[PDB]
């Protein structure tokens, strides 16, 4: 990869444009000082192990698993930050959606995706720890929230922590990202009332 | 998993249509849930769907009149359509789907709703008598005429579902009185009219009518 | 909304047929969420294809979907009599809605088949009620086009008859037709000859069926 890490590539960092059906690579050469990693500051959980799985993976096909238009009770193109601009305009990651409240309400998300493909899918999603109670209610209305993610082999119940950070590129909040492998005919279940960074695009993968 | 629509099949103009879907053998949760209708002899029309915990989106042409709601504890979801007119007379279906399917995989059987001020009325069943009036060998035809009922639908079987070969049940026509009529017919062996018994079973649930009629070649 | 589908398509048993479904960028074009449903009348539609080209089960073995631009297509290979149905496409849209196409009646093109014609006089039970219904039955014919004419003592009739047609039979692909002539009990007993004359490609000459008392 040119100037992007692996997380910034999989998440769709606007800086990176390596996508579509990106050709069956013969493993990946990534610089250790990845120019543009995450837009926001934060951690990409189990980056370690995902890098080992991407070793035995040769080909990728991006697919849309949950249309961005289906979040019609939330705002879906308001979550933008200067952390990462597309032109000079503040943008966000393409493959994942930052859901904001719509008109002082954040209805509770409770939604499933079933992998009806023949390949395993690599799915990515995030959580937002907001700076202050002010930013929390400003972005998500509900002061006390949760994220809940389930498959047949995964069980997440997260609670985002209000806490003011040391600013990295002008933001005192952070975003953590997670990933899993959904087998054919298994389903991933999402449920949240705030702070959820939702998937839109996942990746079909075949191994050895 | 099974879905069943429930509610009244006759609503007065300007009143509110109310229907409920009862889900059996599975849970509401994490699926999305939709209502679809089909006016008689027309195509399918998407009314709207419910998703997530209780979010909805409606067809733009109906959104000011429709309410879709859910009751997870009874495993049901519901449709309300206000200020109904004759253009809302339709078969109404509830349906399920999920992301990764992205269409609708399980459908209810449909329930007929008719918008009208008229009252329910049961059919009269008259015979269509056979004889040795023969056309094309497997001659002899008989049936029964199911006349002047309202609203739709009626069901017809022969000999309690045991005779289905050669039976045709025609689509109802609405006649100038505003009442429905239809006929069901069977082709039968001419040589055994004397000995075989043919009974047509008419069922009109909206009026709780259920009449059997033996059809025979008279004299 | 309504996607554009041909009102009908036609095929002989054994051949392949295709049904098109045309929308715009905001539904068929941008997403891969086109489904196809098969509906027999009086029953609920049945999902036959989803995500443009996936089959729910072996019932869809002969069915195959594709998409090109804003136009989706459904192909059915080795057409069978039992494939007769209405077919509807559907698409998710960018408004978080679904839209359907207008529906395509699939017709099975079989050999010619002459009707069998039967005429039924009104029953005595019904005449006691004040109206007389006289039924003419045309059974198991093909093709669909058929002229039924009523004649009471040779006087041609108009405006006093209705008819309905069955759907194509799922096993031999024929149609049946019922023509009902309605008269007052008063006008029924004023005449003698009641006749039904049928014209159809399967008959070399029109066939007339008739009865007397009335
Ligand atoms: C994820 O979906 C699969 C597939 O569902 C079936 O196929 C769809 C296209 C649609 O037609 C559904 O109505 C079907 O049920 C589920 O796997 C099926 O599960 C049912 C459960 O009764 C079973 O009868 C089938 O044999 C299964 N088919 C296969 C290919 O495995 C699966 O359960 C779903 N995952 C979850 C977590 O619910
Ligand atoms: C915003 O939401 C409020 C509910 O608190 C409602 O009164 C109002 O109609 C909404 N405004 C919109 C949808 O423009």
């Amino acid at each position: 990869l040119r100037d992007c890490s692996v997380a910034g590539w999989l998440l769709g960092n606007p800086m990176c444009d390596e996508f579509i059906n990106v050709p069956e690579w013969s493993y990946i050469v990534e610089k250790a000082n990845p120019a543009n990693d995450l837009c926001y500051p934060g951690n990409f959980n189990d980056y370690e192990e995902l890098k080992h799985l991407l070793s035995r993976i040769n080909h990728f096909e991006k697919i849309q698993i949950i249309p961005k238009s289906s979040w019609s009770d939330h705002e879906a193109s308001s979550g933008v930050s200067s952390a990462c601009p597309y032109q000079g305009t503040p943008s966000f990651f393409r493959n994942v959606v930052w859901l904001i409240k719509k008109n002082n309400t954040y209805p509770t998300i409770k939604r499933s995706y079933n992998n009806t493909n023949q390949e395993d899918l690599l799915i990515l999603w995030g959580i937002h720890h907001s700076n202050d109670a002010a930013e929390q209610t400003k972005l998500y209305q509900n002061p006390t929230t949760y994220i809940s993610v389930g498959t047949s082999t995964l069980n997440q119940r997260l609670v985002p922590k209000i806490a003011t950070r040391s600013k990295v590129n002008g933001q005192s909040g952070r975003m953590d990202f997670f990933w899993t492998i959904l087998k054919p005919n298994d389903a991933i279940n999402f449920e949240s009332n705030g702070n959820f960074i939702a998937p839109e695009y996942a990746y079909k993968i075949v191994k050895k | 998993v099974q879905l069943q629509e429930s509610g009244p099949g006759l609503v007065k103009p300007s009143e509110t249509l109310s229907l409920t879907c009862t889900v059996s053998g599975g849970s509401i949760n994490s699926y999305y849930w939709s209502w679809i209708r089909q006016p008689p002899g027309k195509g399918l029309e998407w009314i709207g769907y419910l998703f997530d915990s209780g979010s909805t989106k409606y067809n733009p042409s109906l959104t000011s009149r429709v309410t879709i709601s859910v009751d997870t504890s009874k495993n049901q979801f519901s449709l309300k359509l206000s200020s109904v007119t004759a253009a809302d007379t339709a078969v109404y279906y509830c349906a399920r789907g999920f992301w990764g399917l992205d269409g609708f995989d399980i459908w209810g059987q449909g329930t007929t709703v008719t918008v009208s001020s008229a009252s329910t009325k049961g059919p009269s069943v008259f015979p269509l008598a056979p004889s040795s009036k023969s056309t094309s060998g497997g001659t002899a035809a008989l049936g029964c005429l199911v006349k002047d009922y309202f609203p739709e639908p009626v069901t017809v079987s022969w000999n309690s579902g045991a005779l289905t070969s050669g039976v045709h049940t025609f689509p109802a026509v609405l006649q100038s009185s505003g009442l429905y009529s239809l006929s069901s017919v069977v082709t039968v062996p001419s040589s055994s009219l004397g000995t075989q018994t043919y009974i047509c079973n008419v069922n009109h649930k909206p009026s709780n009518t259920k009449v059997d009629k033996k059809v025979e070649p008279k004299s | 909304a309504v996607l554009t589908q041909p009102a009908s398509v036609s095929g002989s048993p054994g051949q392949s047929i295709t049904i098109s479904c045309t929308g715009t960028s905001s539904d068929v074009g941008d997403y891969n969420y086109v489904s196809w449903y098969q509906q027999h009348p009086g029953k609920a539609p049945t999902l036959m294809i989803y995500d443009v080209n996936k089959r729910p089960s072996g019932d869809s073995n002969r069915f195959s979907g594709s998409k090109s631009g804003n136009t989706a297509s459904l192909t059915i290979s080795g057409l069978q009599a039992e494939d007769e149905a209405d077919y509807y496409c559907s698409s998710y849209t960018s408004s978080n809605t679904w839209v359907f196409g207008g529906g395509t009646k699939l017709e099975i093109k079989r050999t010619v088949a002459a009707p069998s014609v039967f005429i039924f006089p009104p029953s005595d039970e019904q005449l006691k009620s004040g109206t007389a219904s006289v039924v003419c039955l045309l059974n198991n014919f093909y093709p669909r086009e058929a002229k039924v004419q009523w004649k009471v003592d040779n006087a041609l009739q108009s405006g006093n008859s209705q008819e309905s047609v069955t759907e194509q039979d799922s096993k031999d692909s024929t149609y049946s037709l019922s023509s009902t002539l309605t008269l007052s009990k008063a006008d029924y007993e004023k005449h003698k000859v009641y006749a039904c004359e049928v014209t159809h490609q399967g008959l070399s000459s029109p066939v007339t069926k008739s009865f007397n008392r009335g």
